[PDB]
């Protein structure tokens, strides 16, 4: 078979696989910031009340939804790549699920430029110079490139502390886990 | 070639290859191990993943761990240096001694013998046990079963047999222990050292040993047959010469296969059992044979799970096998020791044109008189001995000296009988049977037969009893 | 009074934590997230 | 060691409640009808005698 | 005051150290089976923590998600909570400090009393001992039972099974030889102290509650382990708790020490694991069990070895305790169980309320090892004993001439001779003098109704007059001849004045 | 919080929450329903997404319909204003006589005793049943159990039981009745307001009654013995009272779970059974248990599916008893009755060192005679009682007589028979088998001893027969 390029994120399921399989049409021929562009296209063009309306309905024919879609991808000139995706999802019945795979996609991508998501959660908002040195240090724990996407959450659940995701890495400094230690420490 | 490991259910490991895909039955190794773990391919799944069953155990992996592609299924060393040794199913050594230093390495998977390699001939086996010799009669480069459930001697019986023919046997010999008890093989190990046939010192072994115990995952039981099959395939070709190949039990190989089946995807069969039970035991059964070029005399023992002769396992394998010997429980309850059924048990060479008319007369006379014995026993139950036509009782008693005269004590089961080994030669098993039919010693009591080599010492045993009477 | 000691003992740590739970309200804020930062610091250089 | 506020905290709330143990503090009726209710299953338990000194025995002879 | 005082010193030492973790969000918790998304570098059967402190290991590893079990209740974890590697294989603690400790499957103390004091762990899936290191079972594990001892001998380092129905008295075999090593334990050398481990699955905790205080009231726990994993705790535990038993049963073996664990029952660790399977979506078996099932009982009746002196020379018996429904020993665990181990013990109620009590079923129980692993003078009597039964349960349906009638009056004799009360263990040499008066034809005179009065009575005189005869038979280990002219005039002496 | 339903499959409810999840067991409300229905939750399923299990009819459920949290589990009232009252599964009263009047609540999903509560002692309950008191005779706060099939006299003892031990109780009691007839539930009130142990116009009142009859969904009957614990618990360990806590039918109990186990989208296991079928009764009958705090001496009918006592989930209960009373349909078409059978019955202090010595050997040998009867029943059956010894005819005779001797006439039948209720002190059951079967009455009919109390009564009624 041809050996496709993996992506960077592996995503799972049928998105998933209708998500790596784009990823590895366009890594070859390079296509993948235009046809992510395309897909964010699509994104909108297909949530269209009326298109939305006539695409969730499995009694018109596979033959009319593909004739639609092709009409809708010549209006719009995309890529050879993201119109044949369109058929493809089409002529498999998979419309149900076309966002989560530009959503995959997106998730692909993302990791493709090198971005590492992360999460901050404490019981009050931040002071702005206090999350400039959080921006700092936490691209100190990145690597080379690793571009940083920061959420700043507040849980008042904690009772203080900070709690900080650097993708699977996980450091909690919440004074809710110490009472929690510590409590447990006495009754032992 | 390098793939990545990208799931572990159990003992099934599912790996992902970005280059090319390995072929299936190929071994692949593990890469960040302590020791040596091995997979084997089973399946492709797609998307360049294959589905492998490991021959070790599958903890501490981690999903995306590398793994390396052999390039060839197991290859285990093979040879006169393998004798006196003991290995694994991937063929490493596990008797703390060294390496094994051969030249030659056998892959494990091989084709069995074509149609037009099949030795035809057939000769009698003499194993020195009366009812094996009478009724069952064994052959030379023929397949031998040992059925029975739990508990009713085929160890002992096997024991036994490497005891007599092994010892005094000219040819190599390889023992495959295959999912059990490992103070069994510790036993073994040891009780050969102290007979000679393994010689730690010099390199005159006679003996080469291959285990696969039931602590053991199922990828290693399903394939240390396969093992122990390899090295007694090498030493019937190559060597050319003959061989003896034990295996004890026969049922862990296909049961050891029906613990992966259902997480490979297959669809279960019969009493949740593989579906493909037959073919994966006839692929095994099939090279254990006496080809034109060499000759494997193969003893088996097969695990009958709970005494049910029917069940799909023992089933199966009753067709793959010349002689068998159904070892009864409700025999050994009796004391009658080997528990060998006599009415249970066949063979190929059983034919008069091949044993004799004399012995071929004098098994069928004994079978037909155990079977009448049956047929009376009903009847006992309602009326009692008393009331039997004064011919019936004849019967009873000859039947009942008959079944005693059977037990044999072995010289393996002395720590538990505490009596002396005997063997006896084919000829005065016939005499004493042919006696026994015909009168010659109706009047002998019937606990003189109990547990004795040949009919004199039946006699000298009433001789005793009668005199401390 | 073993029995007495282990309910004074369960009593005693319950207290504890109630009174604790509703100190920790307090503000000390930039003191406590700079500690944090310190030890975010700490742990980043530490890693690689 | 100075520096975990929490860790001094609780050992702060500590030293209060030792000042404060003059009589169970925030005890509630909940104290005492615990307190009376395991003390008397204890006393059935063990037993009724004098429990203050030695009871005496006076056995008898064969 | 200093109730306090003490209470501080556990805040005093606290863990400071907070590390860079790697974590996983639980994208579905439901039935004791929570299905992480994310650490990616977690290992097989790896040990994982949770946001509220309860333990979990990982058992399934697929591409998308990792299947985690919980050892623990399952109400408090949520979804999109956090999971952090621990990096650790599920290890138990080990070591003397457990000694008299009731502790749960993972190894926290369940009775309070503490903590654990052990200074090492060990991993509870370790592989069994190779082929060499073992060396065949020589010694006696001495049971207390005369039908165990005389007619089903254990030694050290096999692998018995007690097999039976419910309420036939199998828990009660079980402590009986647990109270019996007291006197060994008690005395001097050490080659004979055996250290008992007690693995309870599914038993409700009243039940354990109950044996403890029993072996308490024997001072029996100075020497005993007892790893609950009751009813109420998540099958995770008790799937496990066999294999913490064995790991603490390994650190004696692997330290020249002898270990005795017995797992009650191995019915429904089966029952535990097959529930977790099915509740990570593996496919079924038969009779719904996992094709694993097997597996999962070899590979832990397999640590029971006997070290040679060469390792130590420690040993590690064991006793699993199967239950069987109505007798029908062909059901499928049982089978499995009974083709994993050495000897049986089949307990049976037909014999239970016929008066046989323990229902040992002699004449279907049987032991590998028999010959060696018993003492020479109860070799010697028991060999006689095992043939005069035989021979007697053969001519036993019915109930005239002179040697079938005797031979009928001994094997009774004898089999009122076997029967025992509860946690009432016997020397060996004792059970040696009362097998050897019942056997050499003493007892034909008196009615069988009686033998049980002569039975105690007689212990009760040769336990004061005559320990120095006792002490002979036990040092020398053998009924010599001197010994045995002895115990003729005692026992002649004895059945006249009675 | 507020959620959507997604899915409404039988009494499977999937609960939708855009903001806050709620935890497990967590209890939420259908809001825009006439009554009050309550999906107690399951399981988390990801998208956020909760399955749920509806404690009433879910006819009419329409999907996106609105569903609120809650907080907390299904919190039930518990107090001493729960005596005399009717509740159902969510505390709701249901003998139409005003609110239940509590100031304490207790969630339905408390955990069970630890390790270092348990109590070891173990005293004997007498019950006034010849067979129940000689062979596996009851224990003081223990669990017990009766199995038997359908129509052998699993409802009749439970009756006797409830009639005798608590009307000399001092202590409170509860009846949970658990997916059983609703008229049998009426029943039971109305004896009671007759009986005095219910004031309806007093505070006197010992019986707490907990009702899940048959009639309810396959939520409400799981989930209803979990009621009926936690409000003997109460009484346990608040209260530090002694309590009996009877259930009738605990099988309904597990049998509703696989009923929504179905549902749940989890593989069954043996039997079409859950696969957590241990689990759960383990669960349940752990927090039966009397702890240092108090007592409970729950007793508890077994229903066995089929008369099979292979099934899993009689096989499961028999791990969870000190007592059980197999009762055999063979034994009750003979006419016996209570059809305990004698030999599949047992008991944790069946010891020398609890109930005695005569106790003791009195009990061993009935059950010694009955077992060598059974031996020999079979060839009996066939080749006649005459191919038999004498020994063993004497066998059988005894066996006979002791058989017919273990059945008794209990009051709750005087409706059913006509005869007189009797209860038969211990003393007066020992006395009569030692006497029985050391031949004292071997004169006798066998048929004399066929429902009477104490045997003196079996040697009038054969002197009545002589005339
Ligand atoms: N040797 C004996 N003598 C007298 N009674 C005995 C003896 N052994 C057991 N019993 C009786 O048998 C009953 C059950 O004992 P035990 O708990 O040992 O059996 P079990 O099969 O483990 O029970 P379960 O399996 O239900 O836990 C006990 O109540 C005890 O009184
Ligand atoms: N030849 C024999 N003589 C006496 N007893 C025997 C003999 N063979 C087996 N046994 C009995 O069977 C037991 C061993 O059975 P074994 O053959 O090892 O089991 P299996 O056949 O199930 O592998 C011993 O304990 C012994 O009592
Ligand atoms: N002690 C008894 N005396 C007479 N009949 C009885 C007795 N116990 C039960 N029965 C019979 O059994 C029936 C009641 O069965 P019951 O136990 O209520 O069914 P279940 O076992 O389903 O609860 C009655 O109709 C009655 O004929
Ligand atoms: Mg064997
Ligand atoms: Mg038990
Ligand atoms: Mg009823």
């Amino acid at each position: 078979f041809a050996k496709l390029v993996r992506p960077p994120v592996q995503i799972y399921g049928i998105e998933g696989r209708y998500a790596t399989a784009l990823y590895s049409a366009a890594s070859k021929q390079n296509k993948l910031e235009q046809v992510e562009k395309e897909l964010l296209r699509v994104g909108q063009i297909l949530k269209e009340p009326k298109m939305a309306a006539s695409l969730l309905n499995p009694y018109v024919k596979r033959s009319v939804k593909v004739k639609s879609l092709s009409d809708m991808t010549a209006k719009e000139k995309f890529s050879p790549l993201t119109s044949n995706l369109i058929n493809l999802l089409a002529e498999n019945g998979r419309l149900t699920n076309t966002p989560a795979v530009i959503s995959a996609f997106s998730t692909m991508m993302s990791v493709h430029r090198g971005e590492v998501p992360c999460t901050v959660t404490t019981a009050s908002a931040l002071d702005e110079a206090t999350l400039t040195e959080l921006k700092t240090v936490l691209k100190s724990f990145l690597s080379k490139g690793q571009v940083l996407k920061l959420e700043v959450k507040i849980d008042p659940s904690i009772m203080g502390g900070m709690i900080v995701r650097i993708g699977e890495k996980y450091v909690d400094m919440s004074a809710k886990t110490k009472i929690q230690k510590l409590s447990r420490a006495m009754r032992e | 070639t390098t793939g990545r490991i990208v799931a572990v259910i159990g003992a099934v490991v599912d790996v992902q290859f970005d280059e090319g895909l390995p072929p299936i039955l190929n071994a692949l190794e593990v890469q960040g191990r302590e020791t040596r773990l091995v997979l084997e391919v089973a399946q492709h799944l797609g998307e360049s993943t294959v589905r492998t069953i490991a021959m070790d155990g599958t903890e501490g992996l981690v999903r995306g761990q590398k793994v390396l592609d052999s390039g060839a299924p197991i290859r285990i060393p093979v040879g006169p240096e393998t004798l006196g040794r003991i290995m694994n199913v991937i063929g490493e050594p596990i008797d703390e001694r060294g390496p094994i230093k051969t030249k030659q390495f056998a892959a494990i998977h091989a084709e069995a013998p074509e149609f037009v390699e099949m030795s035809v001939e057939q000769e009698i086996l003499v194993t020195g046990i009366k009812v094996v010799d009478l009724l069952a009669p064994y052959a030379k480069g023929g397949k031998i079963g040992l059925f029975g459930g739990a508990g009713v001697g085929k160890t002992v019986l096997i024991m036994e047999l490497i005891n007599n023919v092994a010892k005094a046997h000219g040819g190599y010999s390889v023992f495959a222990g295959v999912g059990e008890r490992t103070r069994e093989g510790n036993d073994l190990y040891h009780e050969m050292i102290e007979s000679g046939v393994i010689n730690l010192k010099d390199a005159t072994s006679k003996v080469a040993l291959v285990y696969g115990q039931m602590n053991e995952p199922p990828g290693a039981r399903a394939r240390v047959a396969l093992t122990g099959l390899t090295v007694a395939e090498y030493f019937r070709d190559q060597e050319g010469q003959d061989v003896l190949l034990f295996i004890d039990n026969i049922f862990r190989f296909t049961q050891a296969g029906s613990e992966v089946s259902a997480l490979l995807g297959r669809i279960p069969s019969a009493v949740g059992y593989q579906p493909t039970l037959a073919t994966d035991m006839g692929t095994m059964q099939e090279r254990i044979t006496t080809t034109k070029k060499g000759s494997i005399t193969s003893v088996q023992a097969i695990y009958v799970p709970a005494d049910d002769l029917t069940d799909p396992a023992p089933a199966t394998t009753f067709a793959h096998l010349d002689a068998t010997t159904v070892l009864s429980r409700a025999i050994a309850e009796l004391g009658i020791y080997p528990a060998v059924d006599p009415l249970d048990s066949t063979s190929r060479i059983m034919d008069p044109n091949i044993v004799g008319s004399e012995h071929y007369d004098v098994a069928r006379g004994v079978q037909k008189i155990l079977q009448d014995y049956k047929s009376l026993q009903d009847i006992i139950a309602i009326l009692g001995m008393d009331e039997l036509s004064e011919e019936d009782k004849l019967t009873v008693s000859r039947a009942r000296k008959i079944q005693r005269f059977l037990s044999q004590p072995f010289q393996v089961a002395e720590v538990f009988t505490g009596h002396l080994g005997k063997l006896v030669p084919l000829k005065e098993t016939i005499k004493g049977f042919q006696q026994i039919l015909a009168g010659e010693y109706d009047h002998l009591p019937e606990q003189a037969f109990y547990m004795v080599g040949p009919i004199e010492e039946a006699v000298a045993k009433a001789d005793k009893l009668a005199e401390e009477h | 009074q073993n029995m007495m000691r282990q309910k004074e003992q369960e009593h005693m740590i319950n207290w504890v934590e109630k009174r604790v739970v509703q100190s920790i309200s307090a503000q000390q804020e930039k003191e406590t997230i700079a500690k944090c930062i310190a030890d975010l610091k700490l742990l980043s250089k530490k890693a690689q | 060691d100075p520096v975990q506020k929490l860790f001094v905290d609780k050992i702060r709330e500590y030293r209060t409640k030792r000042q404060t143990s003059g009589g169970p503090v925030d005890a509630g009726p909940e104290y005492q009808q615990d307190l009376d209710r395991e003390l008397f299953k204890l006393k059935q338990m063990y037993g009724k005698a004098d429990m203050n000194t030695f009871p005496n025995f006076t056995f008898e002879d064969p | 005051a200093e109730v306090s005082s003490i209470l501080e010193e556990r805040i005093l030492g606290a863990d400071t150290s907070v590390d860079l973790e790697e974590t996983g969000r639980v994208l579905s918790i439901g039935d004791g089976i929570a299905r992480v998304h994310g650490l990616r570098n977690v290992q097989a059967e790896e040990m994982v923590e949770f946001s509220s402190g309860l333990k979990g290991m990982s058992l399934n590893l697929e591409p998308d998600n990792v299947g985690v079990v919980v050892f623990g209740n399952d109400k408090l974890i949520k979804e999109g909570d956090i999971v952090k590697r621990t990096g650790a294989i599920v290890d138990v603690p080990v070591g003397e400090e457990l000694l008299g400790r009731v502790v749960d499957a993972l190894g926290n103390a369940i009775d309070g009393k503490g903590p654990i004091g052990s200074k090492a762990r060990r991993r509870v899936g370790l592989k069994a001992p190779g082929i060499i290191p073992r060396i065949s079972v020589r010694e006696p594990m001495q049971t207390g039972i005369k039908a165990v001892d005389s007619l089903v001998p254990i030694g050290r380092g096999q692998r018995e099974l007690i097999i039976g129905d419910r309420q036939t008295g199998k828990t009660s075999i079980a402590i009986d030889t647990i109270i019996n090593q007291k006197r060994f334990n008690d005395g001097t050398d050490e080659k004979k102290k055996l250290y008992c481990i007690y693995v309870a699955i599914g038993q409700k905790r009243s039940t354990v509650a109950q044996l403890v205080k029993r072996l308490t009231d024997a001072d029996a726990m100075k020497y005993t382990i007892v790893v609950s994993a009751t009813a109420s705790d998540a099958a995770p535990l008790q799937y496990l708790a066999p294999y913490s038993g064995c790991s603490m049963g390994e650190y004696f073996r692997d330290n020249g020490k002898h270990a005795l664990i017995i797992y009650d029952d191995l019915s429904k660790q089966a029952v535990a694991y097959r529930q977790m399977s099915l509740l990570l979506r593996r496919p079924p078996g038969r009779e719904a069990y996992p094709g694993d099932v097997f597996y999962l009982h070899s590979r832990l009746l397999e640590r029971a070895a006997k070290m040679n002196d060469a390792f130590g020379g420690g040993s590690l018996t064991a006793l699993p305790v199967i239950e069987t429904q109505a007798g029908d020993v062909s059901a499928y665990i049982p089978t499995n169980v009974i083709s994993i181990t050495d000897g049986q013990i089949f307990l049976e109620t037909e014999l239970f309320y016929k008066g046989i009590r323990p229902a040992i079923n002699v004449g279907l129980s049987v032991s590998r090892v028999g010959s060696a692993a018993q003492t020479r003078a109860m070799k010697q009597v028991a060999g006689t004993m095992k043939l005069e039964l035989a021979q007697y349960r053969e001519v036993a349906a019915f109930a005239l001439d002179a040697a079938t009638q005797q031979l009928l009056s001994r094997g009774v004799r004898l089999t009122e001779l076997l029967k025992q009360g509860q946690y009432s263990p016997m020397a060996i040499e004792e059970q040696v003098a009362v097998i050897y008066a019942g056997v050499r034809g003493y007892l034909d005179k008196l009615e069988p109704s009686k033998i049980t009065k002569f039975e105690n009575a007689f212990l009760s005189h040769v336990i004061s007059q005559h320990q120095a005869l006792l002490g002979k038979i036990r040092t020398d280990g053998k009924i010599s001849e001197e010994s045995d002219a002895k115990l003729k005039e005692i026992v002649t002496n004895f059945l006249a004045g009675f």
